[PDB]
């Protein structure tokens, strides 16, 4: 007896009794085609295709991207930077965090407490519009550095969320933790054997809620989280139950990510001065005949990275992720080809949710936390 | 550690060695021994297969040995046993009038979903995969839209009174192969790097 | 709470605007610089040669034609960005859907500093004889958009 | 020092007088190009008093025979230029205080304006 | 050849190769500003500076690379840090008077300054760059002036190449620009201020700034923004590589598309400033006749009406005529509806008494190669751009080396401001004929008498003494080539001569057709046939006209079918159905050179409305004739030109032809062979495309007519107004008219109306 | 009758009616579907609204999920991809989801504030009044059939 399930994914979940056969996932309903697309656009163009993936944690596709091309070309992040970068990044974790967290709340009935997640949410998101004067895909990332500095009001408005979050995640952790239903709901379903998850490359965040201690911002360091207390949560049996948990748990430390990289912030640049890589600054176009050369090439014909291919892993709210450019010297790229962490960490559901029951089938696949933007791009 | 183990090994079999100063390694293994010396790799420890990516060569300025070429990226979970953290890259030519290829279904899992990709949008077979059917692309499509001589499809995008624009004859950004708006390219628009 | 006006940032992107002078002449120099960044092909520009006794801006070029289709437009702010005189800045219209494809093509009317209220707003305001009123708040204007006269009591 | 503002000052009269004798004689005067620290000037503040930076009195082909300019707000040394295009005589007015307008030593008066604008004129105009 | 190391690459290459030449032959790079394809190198910008060893013996000094010869065993640096250091210094001292116009400057992202200074300049030692050194007041003087209709000038972004004044003397010959003071203070100028030359257009491609430009243009796209449309120009025999660029179906600015096998890199000004009316008015639906008017009709309505006017008619009244610039498959489809439909006049706009396809064709290439340049015809007017092959032959200048990056770019061969051989050519021509200045041998004589002049040549009369020194020169002449154009191909006496002279010593001929594809609508077997009904005569009863006739032959006959792209008031009052065709600039197919070259034509996205090409409407005008058409579309129709056996693409196609039609001279008017085409009279090319009566003083004035008045004037081929010039060299008693369209090197009747 | 005081006086009732009936049945696709979500959370169904880009493969099945529908029935587009093509000019997403089913409204954005959606249906809520025209001055028919 075979059923036709179909967010904007379908399943094709073959299953006599109540059990569940197999299923068999059918993905290509948000197929945009960034990646041939892509082939077709200046790298500074490239930096609005990005955030449009994982639209949820935007900002580390920003970053991934920008991170592959920095090294190819060599430019030199300066330290306001790096540091703006990280706030950012991770200020991106928990928006999307908070909306797996707060999917949950709804299929484990607790309403206050999501009605809550929702406003923490759109705190971060205005936080976003303070310094983007964009709610997502916020063109502010810059293959030197940031596009402008931060505004006033931004400090101040980040001290009061970084204030009532600290003992806000652990009440979230409570509800979960002190699991009056849920325990009966995720703790057994969804067996994540610690073996097959890596033979799967399920890398989702969701691999160390099943006893691996991978998180790339520790086994390969990237920008400056080489210097950063840090915390890689990890759950005992790959359970729904743990994966729910982990990534609770991922917010403090992320939380504290943001804490320490917040200190560190003193006055400065913001992007590479390099000539060749970053347009002149803008009040010398009233003056200098090479910065209008510069600029205006700058801005029509981007600039021209040397031939060669390279790729740099960075960690997303959902696992490995990494833009592998293959440059041929252009105004554009050659090849560009996005590792998407939702696209490899859904191969593992068909083992997920095998012979299991069925209605548990839903939160088997949030638990996977996947957006299909990242799977289809 | 693991990882110079394979190089030892390349360098005495006659394997070229791939290295771009920017912290990624290549290995670039025949057609033949790419199915068994693979195999070879797992057993040496290596366990997460990280990606696989496509390539066309068709409008590269510089020639290559054959026009498409397949990559993959093998690793040794550092959160595991005795896992290094050795990763890195190996690439394999494919002609073009045998898009055949091996899977490496047999020792890694995530070649699943990652070869069907490679395949729907690259023209690219797989000897012996569970299923290759089309993953991304409409059912229907006919053809392979990753690949270099495929059309992008794009639309003239329009304004109010006749005013159209036609993107593939507007683009002021050049590309690689092209010798761009004045007679020549050379200097740092043929490709330029700082020196950190 | 279309009732209550929705404070925006000062730096949100809203509808693109066109900015003068205090002299009054246009900061427009139709150079299509901005046209050319648009990754989504949204901007169409036509050049126009300045009349020494009636010019439209500074340098011996103005644009004759200006145009943003707010359908294909993104909203990155790539061409507040590129442009060289301070011209087209993004500004705080966001209250601006309609019927028919073509209408919200911007012209440069729709779009000089002056202007006040998105095209659907104003042609209502029209047949109807009651002053426009924006949906929206700011705590100040960016000193980019120097003359946008807008609801900024904060 | 504020010299620089009342030179500036001074090469509106210069241009007043080109717009004068132009007229007055009926020879075409055309503005030749504007400051671009004020077409690219952008929020930045602006507080000259005319945006014309190269003036010229052309004959009926358009050539001209007298050249007018002076330099921008952000460059050093500032002088006034007067050119005699094809004749190879080149002028620089300085601004001395109490005195006015020199050329070195000679003041620079509507009057002697007058006098090279018509010796140009009825010399090089080639219409 | 010679062995020579540039960076880390060793090359080959033949001794006198620039240094500029072999290092980009290898694959490399230099900025290069003053340096041009095809002109004289100097170092003048001093750019290219390489470092040169050669025993390694570094020399001391840095070399200009594109004046410098290679030696062999000669190593080429161009990385060093002392190279690099200095090119980024040589592009300092360029900017630094420059004005700050690029987003203005309607020189854009094609400005070779722009990009020169991206890739070369802004040097890295070894925080904060500095980006500019030089803070004083930069050269200010006159701007946007133009020189001409069509070339404004911009002095202040002038860099001093010497691009432009090079160029007028050596290529075409015309010294009308040139500097003027020196020091900081020198600068481009003129006092030939309509900028004289008919090749004026080709500083504008060449101008490494936006000093130059095309006004023709001005102020209407960013260069990018321009959509490019490769094809040929179809205006006269020779067939230039152009560049058609368009933004939003109206056309904006014509340019030269290299193609060194025939024009180089250059365009001829009708060529590239006289597009000014196929954008502009236009016939943009089928016509057709109601109530004594024409009124719209969609192409059904109008495919109806077409059967009507022509099932009253039998298969042998029927007339094809095409227009001189007809494709070679419309030419091969018409000759096939009239093969089957039996008829014996079909014919083509330009069509000349004595077919050119007599004659063995030559290339241009052979043009340089000949020794010696029999001249009769003035190629400045009926085939431009061979004025500009001569210039080259002239100098002695032969057949560059072809590099890697094809056409060298500092040829060695040429040498600024060359000596001009006077004994290589001789020239004929019913007036001071241009070229007549580089030839000794010249003489001027008056309309259709070339007849004579030619049997003299063969050996049976006796000519001139210039017409006598000219028999010894091609006596001695080793391998000469014959150029001839109007009243020779005109007039079948002169013609069959002709062609004997060039028999009996082995040499070939460039027929100056006044038909644009000539040579291959001749191939495709569009010629009138025993009957007699030409392009001219009145003849038929039932016919297609790609073209305006002479108002001679519409009036009378009993249907008419106008296919012509715009409306002319001939056809508005004498035509029953009219039908909207597509220029040559938005057609597509195959032309044929007057060299005998097969080159294709692109379509432009032009506004062509509901237009359809000639072999569409012949297709449709050939089943209400009855026989089903073999030809449909551009696909299908290519299938039967490659089944005669013409050769692909830039190939030649050799088809000799013995037959001719002769046609008596009224010999009142001559129609003066012109650049300019007479439909080009539009905006700014409306003066140059204007006509004109040329006579002698006295019998100007003998038939009261001002040195500078506005007359009105009648022939066969139409009423035209006309200025009127004196010219001591107009032959007594006639009067040259602009013979502006394909019917030039004629005589006709006519008079002036008062 | 259909053009008579008293016919017309009651489809302008009706109208005015399921003026204020409309039941938004929203259509989330990509990063448009949770922007609305905050629309949703703020305060049998006709009034579909296209909210991201809409796949080629997708759109079949937006073309059932509109077919069967009531009758009278509207469609808002939400962002540059369901309006235009958006950014995304290739081979996999659709130009104008106009290309499928008859859009009644279309708001810029991407993807547009949740308070802009709001006066996006504020619009298709006049419409539907039929109280409204477009810029050449032309009265507009309530439903797109
Ligand atoms: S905001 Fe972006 S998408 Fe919109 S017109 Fe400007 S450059 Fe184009
Ligand atoms: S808005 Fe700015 S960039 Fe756009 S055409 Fe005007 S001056 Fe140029
Ligand atoms: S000539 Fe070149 S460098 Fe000078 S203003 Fe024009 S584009 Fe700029
Ligand atoms: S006008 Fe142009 S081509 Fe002539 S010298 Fe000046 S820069 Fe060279
Ligand atoms: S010489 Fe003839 S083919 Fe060449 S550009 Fe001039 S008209 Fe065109
Ligand atoms: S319009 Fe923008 S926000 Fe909406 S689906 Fe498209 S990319 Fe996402
Ligand atoms: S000196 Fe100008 S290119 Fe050689
Ligand atoms: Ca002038
Ligand atoms: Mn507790
Ligand atoms: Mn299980
Ligand atoms: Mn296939
Ligand atoms: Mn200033
Ligand atoms: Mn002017
Ligand atoms: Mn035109």
């Amino acid at each position: 007896m075979t059923l036709n399930v179909g967010g904007v994914l379908r399943l094709m979940v073959t299953l006599s009794g109540e059990e569940v056969l197999e299923v068999v996932p059918h993905i290509g309903y948000l197929h945009t085609g960034f990646e041939k697309t892509m082939e077709h656009r200046t790298y500074l163009q490239n930096i609005t295709y990005t955030p449009r993936m994982d639209y949820l944690h935007s900002f580390a596709h920003d970053l991934a991207y920008a991170l592959a091309v920095e090294k190819l070309l060599g430019a030199v992040v300066p330290p306001r930077a790096e540091t703006i970068r990280v706030i950012l990044n991770e200020l991106s974790r928990l928006a999307s965090h908070l909306v797996f967290l707060g999917t949950g709340l709804l299929d484990l009935g607790a309403l206050t407490p999501f009605f809550y997640a929702f406003r923490e949410r759109e705190t971060i998101l205005d936080l976003f519009e303070w310094v983007t004067g964009q709610r997502f895909h916020h063109n502010y990332i810059r293959i030197g550095g940031v596009k402008e500095d931060l505004p006033e009001e931004f400090v101040p408005e980040l001290k009061k969320l970084l204030e009532v979050l600290p003992h806000r995640i652990d009440e979230y952790e409570a509800l979960f933790a002190e699991s009056p239903i849920f325990y009966e709901r995720a703790r057994g379903v969804g067996v994540i054997p610690p073996e097959v998850a890596i033979d799967l490359g399920l890398t989702g965040g969701s691999l160390r809620a099943s006893g691996v201690n991978y998180d790339v911002r520790k086994a390969y360091p990237y920008s400056g989280y080489e210097t950063y207390t840090f915390d890689v949560p990890l759950g005992e049996r790959g359970d729904v139950f743990d994966r729910m948990l982990v990534r609770i748990r991922e917010m403090r430390e992320s939380v504290k990510i943001i804490k320490q990289a917040l200190e560190r912030l003193e006055p400065g640049p913001v992007r590479d001065p390099n000539p060749q890589i970053t347009p002149p600054p803008r009040h010398l176009l009233e003056t200098s005949m090479e910065a209008v050369i510069y600029h205006f090439k700058h801005y029509t014909e981007g600039f021209h990275p040397p031939k060669g291919e390279v790729y740099v892993p960075t960690e997303s709210a959902r696992g490995e992720l990494g833009y592998y450019i293959v440059s041929d010297g252009g105004s554009m790229p050659y090849r560009v080809k996005v590792r998407a962490p939702s696209f490899v960490n859904l191969q593992s559901l068909p083992y997920a949710c095998k012979g299991e029951q069925v209605p548990d089938m839903v939160a088997i696949i949030a638990s996977l936390d996947p957006v299909m933007g990242d799977v289809d791009r | 550690m693991r990882l110079e183990r394979v190089l030892e090994e390349a360098r005495a079999k006659g394997y070229p060695i791939e290295d771009n100063g920017l912290g990624n390694l290549w290995v670039v293994l025949p057609r033949e021994r790419f199915k068994e010396e693979m195999a070879h790799y797992k057993a040496m420890g290596f366990n997460f297969l990280a990606d696989i990516v496509g390539l066309d060569y068709l409008t590269y300025p510089d020639p290559r040995p054959e026009r498409f070429a397949v990559v993959y990226e093998l690793v040794s979970l550092p959160g595991w046993k005795d896992g290094d953290g050795s990763r890195f890259f190996v690439r394999v030519y494919v002609p073009e009038e045998d898009p055949r290829l091996p899977t490496v279904t047999d020792l890694w899992g995530s070649a699943n979903f990652l070869e069907r990709e490679v395949y729907d949008l690259f023209g690219i077979v797989f000897e012996g995969h569970p299923d290759l059917r089309k993953i991304l692309t409409p059912e229907d499509l006919e053809g392979h839209p990753l690949r270099k001589d495929y059309p992008l499809g794009e639309t003239p995008t329009l304004f109010r009174e006749g005013r159209y624009i036609i993107p593939a004859e507007f683009r002021a950004a050049l590309t690689g192969k092209d010798p761009g708006l004045t007679f020549y390219k050379g200097g740092s628009r043929k490709g330029y790097r700082s020196l950190w | 709470y279309p009732d209550a006006p929705v404070a925006l940032k000062p730096r949100f992107h809203g509808r693109h605007v066109l900015t003068r002078h205090p002299n009054g002449l246009e900061k427009c120099i139709g150079c299509s610089l901005c046209a050319a960044a648009c990754p989504a092909y949204a901007i169409y520009v036509e050049p126009a040669e300045n009349d020494p006794e009636n010019p439209v801006s500074a340098g011996e070029r103005y644009a004759k034609v200006y145009e943003i289709n707010m359908l294909r437009c993104i909203f990155c702010g790539l061409c507040e960005e590129a442009c060289p005189t301070g011209a087209i800045v993004l500004g705080y219209d966001f209250e601006m859907a309609d019927y028919e494809y073509s209408d919200l093509v911007y012209g440069k009317e729709d779009m000089l500093v002056d202007v006040v209220g998105t095209k659907p707003q104003r042609r209502e305001a029209k047949r109807t004889g009651k002053p426009v009123k924006v949906g929206y708040v700011v705590p100040y204007v960016r000193p980019e958009l120097e003359g946008f006269k807008a609801p900024t009591e904060g | 020092a504020s010299s620089e503002r009342e030179l500036y000052e001074a090469w509106v009269e210069l241009l007043s007088w080109m717009r004068e004798y132009a007229q007055a004689k009926g020879v075409r005067f055309e503005k030749e190009a504007d400051f671009p620290d004020f077409i690219y000037r952008m929020e930045r503040p602006y507080d000259l008093p005319t945006t014309i930076m190269t003036a010229s009195l052309s004959d009926g082909l358009g050539e001209p025979f007298l050249l007018a300019d002076v330099s921008p707000r952000h460059a050093k040394l500032k002088r006034i230029g007067l050119r005699l295009p094809r004749a190879h005589i080149h002028l620089h007015a300085h601004y001395e205080p109490g005195k006015g307008l020199v050329t070195g030593k000679i003041p620079l008066t509507k009057e002697r304006f007058f006098a090279l604008a018509d010796r140009a004129r009825e010399a090089l105009a080639f219409a | 050849m010679v062995r020579v190391k540039v960076n880390d690459r060793i090359v080959e290459v033949p001794p006198g190769t620039s240094v500029m030449d072999a290092v980009f032959h290898a694959g490399y790079d230099v900025p290069l500003f003053c340096s041009e394809k095809h002109l004289s190198p100097i170092g003048a910008c001093r750019m290219c500076l390489v470092r040169i060893g050669l025993p390694i013996q570094w020399q001391p000094k840095l070399a200009a690379s594109c004046v410098t010869a290679v030696a062999d065993g000669m190593v080429v640096d161009t990385l060093s840090d002392v190279v690099r250091e200095a090119q980024a210094g040589m592009v300092e001292f360029t900017l630094l008077n420059h004005p700050l116009d690029c987003p203005t400057c309607d020189k854009g992202g094609a400005c070779e300054l722009q990009d020169r200074t991206v890739e070369y300049g802004l040097y890295e030692k070894y925080e904060l760059p500095v980006y500019t050194r030089f803070e004083f007041t930069r050269r200010h003087v006159d701007k946007h002036h133009p020189l001409s209709p069509f070339v404004i000038l911009d002095r202040e972004r002038c860099i001093h190449c010497k691009r432009c004044v090079r160029y007028f003397e050596e290529v075409p010959g015309d010294e009308v620009l040139d500097f003027i003071e020196r020091g900081v203070h020198t600068f481009i100028g003129t006092m030939d201020f309509g900028l004289p030359s008919g090749f004026s257009g080709n500083i504008t491609d060449i101008c490494p700034v936006g000093a130059l430009l095309d006004l023709t243009a001005r102020f209407r796209a960013r260069n990018w923004e321009m959509e490019e449309t490769p094809t040929t120009c179809a205006l006269c025999p020779v067939g230039c590589g152009i560049t058609a660029d368009t933004r939003s179906g109206e056309l904006l600015r014509i340019r030269a598309r290299e193609v060194p096998e025939v024009n180089e890199i250059w365009i001829c000004d009708a060529g590239r400033f006289g597009h000014e009316w196929a954008d502009q008015n236009r016939l943009k639906t089928p016509l057709v006749r109601k109530e004594g008017r024409l009124v719209e009709a969609t192409w059904e309505e109008a495919f109806l009406a077409l059967k009507e006017g022509l099932k009253e008619a039998r298969g042998e009244e029927v007339g094809l005529y095409l227009a001189h610039d007809a494709t070679l498959e419309e030419g091969l489809l018409a000759s096939e509806l009239a093969k089957a439909l039996k008829t014996p006049h079909l014919d083509f706009q330009g069509r000349t008494a004595a077919p050119a396809s007599l004659f063995p064709p030559a290339s241009l290439e052979d043009l340089l190669q000949a020794d010696f340049a029999l001249v009769l015809g003035d190629p400045t007017e009926e085939a431009p751009i061979l004025h500009l092959r001569l210039s080259e032959f002239v100098r002695d200048l032969k057949p560059p080396h072809r590099y890697n990056h094809g056409t060298p770019f500092a040829d060695l061969q040429i040498k600024e401001r060359m000596p001009r051989r006077t004994d290589k050519m001789a020239l004929f021509a019913p007036y001071r004929a241009p070229l007549m200045k580089w030839a000794a041998i010249h003489e001027v004589h008056r309309p259709g008498e070339e007849r004579e002049i030619l049997l003299a040549l063969l050996g049976d009369k006796e000519g001139s003494e210039m017409v006598a020194k000219a028999k010894e020169a091609w006596e001695k002449a080793k391998n000469p080539v014959l150029i001839l154009g109007a009243g020779v191909l005109q007039d079948t006496v002169a013609a069959e001569r002709a062609r004997l002279l060039a028999e009996r010593k082995g040499a070939k001929v460039l027929a100056m057709t006044p038909a644009a594809n000539a040579r291959g609508l001749e191939a495709m077997g569009v010629l009138p046939g025993a009957k007699g009904a030409s392009w001219d005569e009145p003849g038929a009863l039932y016919a297609y006209y790609g073209f305006v006739p002479p108002e001679e032959a519409l009036k009378g006959k009993r249907f008419v079918v106008m296919h012509l792209s715009h409306l002319h008031p001939l056809a508005e009052r004498y035509a029953h159905v009219v039908l909207p065709a597509p220029t040559f600039y938005e057609k597509r197919g195959h032309l044929v050179n007057l060299e005998g070259r097969v080159l294709p034509l692109s379509p432009a996205p032009i506004e062509n409305g509901e237009a359809e090409g000639a072999l569409q409407v012949l297709a449709l005008l050939a089943e209400a004739l009855g026989v089903r058409p073999p030809f449909r579309l551009h696909l299908e129709a290519q299938k039967a030109l490659k089944a005669r056996k013409v050769p692909e693409a830039m190939g030649r196609l050799s088809f000799r032809l013995k037959e001719l039609r002769p046609k008596e001279r009224k010999g009142a008017f001559y129609l003066r062979p012109t650049m300019w085409k007479a439909h080009q009279a539009v905006g700014k090319a409306q003066e140059a495309a204007r006509a004109e009566l040329w006579a002698h003083p006295e019998t100007a004035r003998a038939e009261a007519l001002p040195e500078g008045a506005q007359v009105a004037v009648e022939t066969p081929f139409g009423r035209v107004e006309a200025r009127v010039v004196h010219r001591e060299d107009v032959p007594k008693g006639h009067l040259y008219l602009s013979a502006l369209g394909p019917a030039a090197g004629l005589r006709v009747e006519g008079r002036v109306l008062v | 009758e259909r053009e008579g005081i008293l016919f017309t006086t009651l489809e302008k009732l009706v109208a005015w009616g399921r003026s204020n009936s409309l039941w938004p049945a929203t259509f989330g696709l990509a990063c448009c579907a949770i922007e609305m979500m905050a629309s949703t959370d703020a305060r049998q169904a006709d009034v579909m609204i296209v909210a991201g880009r809409l796949s080629k493969k997708m759109a079949p099945v937006m073309r059932r999920v509109w077919e069967q529908m009531p009758d009278p029935k509207w469609v808002i587009s939400m962002g540059a991809c369901a309006s235009s093509g958006g950014m995304f000019n290739n081979y996999a997403i659709v130009q104008n989801v106009d290309s499928v089913v008859p859009v009644d409204v279309y708001v810029p954005g991407c993807p547009p504030r949740p308070e802009a959606l709001i006066y996006a249906v504020m619009q298709l809520q006049k419409k539907v009044r039929g109280q409204a025209y477009n810029e050449r001055g032309e009265r507009l028919p309530p439903v797109a059939a």
